[PDB]
């Protein structure tokens, strides 16, 4: 949390949770958030989180017939509340060095 | 009989000596190839060459939404939005790469300009590109069919629901509700339609229009 | 037009061709299991024999061929 | 006359490892020839379109535009535009990724 | 398991039948990607697959998407 | 035209051209002396925190007369060097790209369809 | 506005000798039904050649190869032409 998430971004650093709480064994996000069993997909992690929290978002989608708005799970707001939970540290005590640790 | 738009000049100051110059390539042109009555709600199927390919020709379908440009450089839209996405092209009715032109389906919609079927359902202007031209009967009245469609959501690419557009073809009281249907009247100014300096009476100039095409054949 | 011209040049197309082996190659092979063929496979021994001597084999008897020594008897009589 | 008949000439000259003429219907609209070649190096190739240019500017086609070799800094894939057949040149690998060959003669059925 | 069995085998023998006449395309690779078309997709596969891939190849058979000369 | 962030389709076959979420690339670059963008021009385009080179095949924009106006404004992607990134393009493209200057015959040997 | 500009370099492509019109292209200064100065170009390149074009003036009475309707350029479009074909 040391640099703003705009500059990196959300779902950017989304994905690194999923990184770091499935390769190092510690799949403590699942008791909290249990979607079904664990997943590694960061499309299907913001999505369930999105049912239990009941987002909505309003998106200009682009096809190629023209902009249409379709109603989305929010993404960005998924993104969020899933990085809050890891820095109160309801996600579970974790080393990030581990990569660094192997050898 | 019908006259087709770009024949009629539009008012102004232009001197009458351009215009009867203009129609006298209008006519020669037409010679070559024919060009049938179509309307604003017809479908039609050109083929162009064109100078980018090594001498093709290139059959494109769609909808004459809009039938404006008023002279020599007249001008026709076409529509369609094949493999899930839209194609817009403006066909020059004058220009000589254009080798025939046909009527899929010649009929008329309620609307004189069919530009809101871009903020329209897809499936209310797809078409089936190899799909045969309907029979035509020889002396009946042109067919309008009143189709008014269903739009998507309420950021329309323009402002519709207001009266100075005048549109007939929207079936417009399941997606937009009675508050902002209100709104939309208070930009009614009704004393357009029943004004008399800005409606150009064009009843005299067809006549002179017609005496230049039947004395060119 | 002699019966044993077609014995030692079919077979020598065959020779070239390199799915099949000398070691299993007798009189009478099997195509399934002494031969270890395909079904387009079968076709592809035939395009062995096409490019070479015949060009009027028909599609249903090329299908029985089945083993060495029919290819040289059923091919004696088209000529 | 620069035409597909000496493609064949030219090709086979340098010992091209693959060759691949497909002619296009008339109602699909790039060219009339499409030629897809390969290589064994991309020297192999920069010298094979630098020498296909060669032929064409002493044959002649004088009122014909003249050609620009697309791809100069990319070594996988090297393209030479012309008015009635397009030359295309890649490595072997860069053949199967691209599978360039079934688009040409299947325009809607392939992967 | 195809539209037909005997049709696998009379889109392979008619497809090499228009490739003997090819002349300025290699006919050496040309039957090394007639095989590698069929041997790698036409194994084991799903049902209405086997059905889509035949009917590929019934278009390839007339060249009216474009003919390899 | 395309200016700078303008949003994009990229039509692709590519596995960085169906993303998730933020489904809406954002351009930050047009490679020309203007900010205007044309038929057969190179952007930068960001996609998923990449920045990527890019080229605009119609647009939403009227340009000239027998040219179509795409109704929405779809962009074709490529590396550096110039050859595109997918494999496949399904939508239509114009024929407009052979006559302009640039690594266009890339693009078209992908194209599907030519409308 | 209102003041006298000089546009440089503009091809006749068409002359219609019935009317006296003069196909010039691009932009006149000046509205519609205006007056304007009709001189040959002062531009180098464009000023020299000038050996074809009838020195005087032109003079219908000479009667010698009394000219059509409508003198073309090269590169026009005749109107009564078919179709262009670029193959
Ligand atoms: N700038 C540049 N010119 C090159 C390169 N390779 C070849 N050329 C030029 O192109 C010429 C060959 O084309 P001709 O039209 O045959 C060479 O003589 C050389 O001058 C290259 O990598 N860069
Ligand atoms: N006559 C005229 N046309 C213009 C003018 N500005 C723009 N246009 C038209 O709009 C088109 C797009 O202009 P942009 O500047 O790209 C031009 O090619 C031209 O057709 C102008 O000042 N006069
Ligand atoms: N890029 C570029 N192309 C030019 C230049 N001069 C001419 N051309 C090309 O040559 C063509 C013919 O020009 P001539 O000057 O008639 C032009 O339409 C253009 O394609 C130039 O300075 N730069
Ligand atoms: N033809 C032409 N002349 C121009 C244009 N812009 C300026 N000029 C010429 O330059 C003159 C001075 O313009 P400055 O912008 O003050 C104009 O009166 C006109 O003669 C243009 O776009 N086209
Ligand atoms: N076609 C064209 N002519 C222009 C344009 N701007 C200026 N001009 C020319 O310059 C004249 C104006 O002269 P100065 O700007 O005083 C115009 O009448 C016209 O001839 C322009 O954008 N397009
Ligand atoms: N499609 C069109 N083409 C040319 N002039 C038009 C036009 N639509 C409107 N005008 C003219 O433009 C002026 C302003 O129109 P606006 O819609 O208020 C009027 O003089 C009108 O006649
Ligand atoms: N500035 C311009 N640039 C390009 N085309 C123009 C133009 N003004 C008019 N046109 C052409 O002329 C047609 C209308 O003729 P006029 O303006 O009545 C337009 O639809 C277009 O094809
Ligand atoms: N000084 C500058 N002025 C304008 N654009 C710049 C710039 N520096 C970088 N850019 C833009 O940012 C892009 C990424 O550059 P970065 O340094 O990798 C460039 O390709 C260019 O589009
Ligand atoms: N004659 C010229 N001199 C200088 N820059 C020019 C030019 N013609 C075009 N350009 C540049 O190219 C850009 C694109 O113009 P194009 O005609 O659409 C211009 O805005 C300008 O930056
Ligand atoms: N002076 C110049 N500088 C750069 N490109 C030019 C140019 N003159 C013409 N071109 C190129 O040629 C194209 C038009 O071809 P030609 O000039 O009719 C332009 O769109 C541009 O790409
Ligand atoms: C069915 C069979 C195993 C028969 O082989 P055997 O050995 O004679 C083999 O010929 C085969 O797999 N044919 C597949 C035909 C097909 O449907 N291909 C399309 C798959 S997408
Ligand atoms: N008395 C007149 C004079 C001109 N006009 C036309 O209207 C145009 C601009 O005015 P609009 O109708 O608002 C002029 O260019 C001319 O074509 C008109 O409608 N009535
Ligand atoms: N003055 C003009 C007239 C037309 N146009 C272009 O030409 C198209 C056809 O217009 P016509 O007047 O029917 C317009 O949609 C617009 O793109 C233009 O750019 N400027
Ligand atoms: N890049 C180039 C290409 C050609 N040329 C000139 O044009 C002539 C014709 O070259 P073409 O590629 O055939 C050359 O011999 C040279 O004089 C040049 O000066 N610079
Ligand atoms: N700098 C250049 C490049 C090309 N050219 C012309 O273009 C032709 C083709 O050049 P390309 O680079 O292949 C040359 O033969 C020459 O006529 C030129 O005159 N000057
Ligand atoms: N100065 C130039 C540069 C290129 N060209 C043309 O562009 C082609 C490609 O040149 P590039 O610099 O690769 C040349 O072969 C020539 O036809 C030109 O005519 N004049
Ligand atoms: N000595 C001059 C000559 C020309 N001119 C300008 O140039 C225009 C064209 O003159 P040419 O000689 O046709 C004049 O109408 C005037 O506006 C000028 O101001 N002073
Ligand atoms: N800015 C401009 C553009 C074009 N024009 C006129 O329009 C003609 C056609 O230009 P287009 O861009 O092809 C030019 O030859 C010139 O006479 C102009 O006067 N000012
Ligand atoms: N911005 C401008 C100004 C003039 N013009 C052209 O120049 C002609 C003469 O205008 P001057 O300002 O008198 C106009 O009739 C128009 O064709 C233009 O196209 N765009
Ligand atoms: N910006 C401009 C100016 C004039 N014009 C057109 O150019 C022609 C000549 O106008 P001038 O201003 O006299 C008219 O048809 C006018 O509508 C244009 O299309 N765009
Ligand atoms: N009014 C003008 C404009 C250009 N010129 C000259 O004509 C030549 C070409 O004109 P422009 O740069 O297109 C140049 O030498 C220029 O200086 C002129 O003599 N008088
Ligand atoms: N201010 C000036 C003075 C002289 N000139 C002369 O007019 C010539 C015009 O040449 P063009 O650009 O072809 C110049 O080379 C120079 O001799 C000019 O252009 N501008
Ligand atoms: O005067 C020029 C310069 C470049 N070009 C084109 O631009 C291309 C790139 O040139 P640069 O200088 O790298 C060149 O190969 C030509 O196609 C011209 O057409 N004319
Ligand atoms: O270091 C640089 C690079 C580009 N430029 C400007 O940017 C223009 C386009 O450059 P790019 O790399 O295509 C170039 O013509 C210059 O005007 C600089 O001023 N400095
Ligand atoms: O002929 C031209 C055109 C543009 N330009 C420059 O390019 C700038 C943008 O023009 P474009 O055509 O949008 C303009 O403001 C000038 O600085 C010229 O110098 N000459
Ligand atoms: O009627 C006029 C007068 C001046 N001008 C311009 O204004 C400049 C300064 O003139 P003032 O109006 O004194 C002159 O050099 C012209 O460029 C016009 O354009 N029109
Ligand atoms: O931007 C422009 C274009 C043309 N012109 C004038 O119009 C003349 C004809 O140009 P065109 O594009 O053929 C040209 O020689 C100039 O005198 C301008 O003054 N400015
Ligand atoms: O875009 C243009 C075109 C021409 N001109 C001027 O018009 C003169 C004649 O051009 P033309 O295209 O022959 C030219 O020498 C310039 O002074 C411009 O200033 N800009
Ligand atoms: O302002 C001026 C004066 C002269 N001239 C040109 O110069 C010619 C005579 O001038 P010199 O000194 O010969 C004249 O006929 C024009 O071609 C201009 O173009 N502009
Ligand atoms: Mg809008």
């Amino acid at each position: 949390g040391t640099v703003l998430d705009h500059l990196v971004g959300e779902e950017t650093m989304a994905d690194y949770l999923l990184y770091t709480l499935n390769k190092h064994q510690r799949f403590g996000y699942v008791q909290h958030y249990g979607l079904g069993s664990a997943c590694d997909n960061v499309e299907r992690v913001l999505k369930s989180v999105a049912v239990k929290l009941g987002k909505t978002q309003k998106v200009k989608v682009l096809t190629g017939t023209g902009n249409v708005n379709i109603i989305q799970p929010n993404y960005p707001a998924a993104a969020r509340d899933f990085l809050q939970t890891f820095r109160r540290g309801l996600l579970g005590s974790v080393m990030l060095d581990l990569d660094v640790l192997r050898g | 009989r019908f006259l087709s738009p770009e024949f009629i000049p539009r008012r102004g100051r232009t001197d009458p000596l351009k215009f009867q110059i203009e129609r006298k390539d209008m006519l020669e042109r037409r010679k070559v190839l024919h060009i049938p009555e179509f309307y604003v709600g017809s479908i039609l199927r050109v083929t162009t060459a064109d100078p980018y390919a090594s001498g093709k020709i290139s059959q494109f379908l769609g909808i004459c939404i809009q039938r404006s440009g008023r002279g020599l450089g007249a001008t026709f839209i076409l529509r369609n939005v094949i493999e899930g996405q839209g194609v817009e092209i403006c066909f020059e009715l004058y220009n000589p790469r254009v080798q025939e032109i046909q009527v899929v389906k010649l009929e008329k919609r309620l609307d004189d300009s069919l530009l809101y079927l871009r903020d329209a359902l897809p499936e209310y202007s797809t078409f089936d590109v190899n799909m045969k031209p309907v029979v035509q009967e020889p002396n009946q009245k042109v067919p309008v069919n009143e189709l008014k469609v269903k739009m998507k959501p309420k950021p329309w690419s323009k402002r519709w629901e207001r009266p100075n557009f005048n549109i007939k073809g929207i079936r417009f009281d399941l997606c937009l509700t009675e508050q902002q249907m209100k709104e939309a009247q208070k930009w009614n100014q009704p004393w357009l339609e029943f004004d008399m300096m800005r409606e150009y009476d064009t009843s005299k100039i067809e006549a002179a229009i017609w005496k230049e095409i039947e004395a060119s054949k | 037009l002699t019966l044993e011209g077609i014995q030692d040049r079919v077979l020598y197309v065959l020779k070239l061709y390199d799915k099949i082996d000398p070691e299993k190659l007798s009189v009478n092979s099997h195509f399934m299991k002494d031969l270890g063929l395909d079904s387009l496979d079968q076709v592809e021994i035939i395009m062995a024999m096409e490019d070479e001597f015949g060009f009027e084999i028909p599609d249903i008897d090329a299908e029985k061929l089945m083993c060495p020594q029919e290819i040289v008897d059923y091919i004696a009589d088209k000529k | 006359k620069f035409d597909i008949d000496m493609m064949v000439s030219l090709l086979r000259q340098e010992n091209a490892r693959d060759i691949c003429v497909i002619q296009v219907p008339p109602e699909m609209r790039y060219t009339d020839y499409f030629v897809i070649v390969s290589g064994t190096s991309t020297r192999h190739l920069h010298a094979m379109a630098f020498y296909v240019v060669k032929m064409y500017k002493h044959l002649k086609c004088k009122r014909d535009p003249h050609v620009k070799i697309e791809g100069k800094d990319t070594d996988d894939w090297l393209c030479v535009d012309f008015g009635s057949m397009v030359i295309h040149l890649m490595l072997p690998e860069t053949r199967e990724i691209y599978e360039l060959e079934k688009l040409w003669t299947l325009r809607s059925y392939d992967d | 398991a195809p539209w037909s069995r005997e049709a696998v085998l009379s889109l392979y023998r008619a497809l090499l039948r228009q490739g003997r006449q090819l002349r300025y395309t290699d006919r050496d690779f040309y039957f090394a990607s007639i095989r590698r078309e069929f041997r790698k997709n036409q194994k084991l596969e799903d049902a209405e697959a086997r059905e889509r891939q035949l009917e590929k190849g019934l278009v390839f058979l007339n060249g009216k998407l474009g003919r390899i000369i | 035209a395309i200016q700078k962030m303008t949003r994009v389709r990229v039509v692709d076959n590519s596995a960085l051209g169906n993303s998730p979420y933020h489904r809406a690339p954002r351009c930050i670059h047009v490679y020309k002396k203007n900010g205007v963008g044309k038929v057969g021009d190179q952007i930068l385009l960001a996609i998923k925190g990449q920045k990527k080179k890019a080229l605009i095949v119609g647009h939403c924009m009227p340009g000239p007369r027998m040219t179509p106006r795409f109704d929405s404004n779809n962009v074709v992607l490529i590396e550096d060097n110039g050859n595109p990134v997918g494999t496949r393009i399904k939508t239509p493209i114009p024929t407009s790209l052979r006559k302009r200057e640039g690594e266009y015959s890339k693009v078209l040997a992908i194209a599907q369809n030519f409308v | 506005g209102n003041i006298y500009r000089t546009e440089y370099g503009l091809k006749v492509w068409r002359i219609n000798t019935k009317h006296n019109i003069i196909y010039v292209n691009g932009s006149v200064p000046g509205h519609k039904n205006c007056l304007v100065k009709v001189k040959d170009s002062k531009l180098p390149a464009y000023k020299d050649l000038g050996k074809n074009l009838p020195f005087p003036t032109y003079f219908p009475d000479g009667d010698e190869e009394e000219l059509p309707e409508d003198l073309y350029d090269e590169n026009v479009c005749q109107p009564g032409a078919p179709s262009i074909t670029f193959a």
